[PDB]
């Protein structure tokens, strides 16, 4: 999961 | 600048985030977005004019910040979906199972459900704890945006998600999606924040  | 649930804004002429909610701190005007989109005193511009700056932000650990606006902005106690709008009516927090909408710039309005809380979600930055997952699916862009149910309960904002080459995790069945969200009440405790309703 990366921001957003 | 009319303060809505989901709209564009850019940080310091630069990254794009999405409203969260519109909020006051006695007679200061605000918004609450996730703390990644940018640092204390950064720039936070709607449609080419400066609308405020960050006045508070944790990240990572956490992911929330919020806007201090200036007065000529127009707090609005909604969220766009589309061309319509979906009211705000408190912050009653749903639990799993519950059916979730979001609200952000880049994939607009999606739906889902809760799929589970206290998630941890391991950016290059840190880790950032107690997230609630849901499936709703969104992209690059859609940060600081609104969660929100049909019946007007602010649930919090985007952190992040597991998106795609395409930007997004649209393209990828609900089942595979985590979409995570900062939960709106510590944000409203920890910075003394009341939210706008109608």
């Amino acid at each position: 999961a990366a921001p957003f | 600048a009319n303060i809505v649930g989901g709209i564009e804004y850019s940080i310091n002429n630069a990254s794009l985030c999405s409203v969260g909610f519109s909020v006051t701190r006695g007679a200061t005007k605000g918004f609450v977005t996730a703390g990644h989109c940018g640092t204390v005193n950064a720039t936070a511009r709607i449609g080419g004019a400066v609308v405020g700056t960050f006045a508070a932000r944790v990240f990572p650990g956490n992911d929330r910040a919020w806007v201090s606006l200036t007065s000529a902005q127009t707090l609005l106690p909604r969220v766009a979906n589309g061309s319509s709008f979906v009211t705000v009516r408190g912050s009653t927090e749903a639990a799993v199972g519950a059916a979730v909408c979001r609200s952000g710039r880049t994939t607009g309005y999606q739906c889902g459900t809760i799929t589970a809380k206290n998630v941890t979600a391991n950016y290059a930055e840190g880790a950032v704890r107690g997230l609630t997952q849901g499936n709703a699916c969104a992209g690059r862009g859609d940060s600081g945006g609104s969660w929100i149910t049909s019946a007007g309960q602010a649930q919090g904002v985007m952190s992040g998600a597991n998106v795609q080459s395409n930007g997004n995790n649209c393209g990828i069945p609900a089942s595979q999606r985590s979409s995570l969200f900062e939960r709106l009440q510590p944000i409203l405790s920890q910075y003394g924040l009341s939210l706008v309703t109608g």
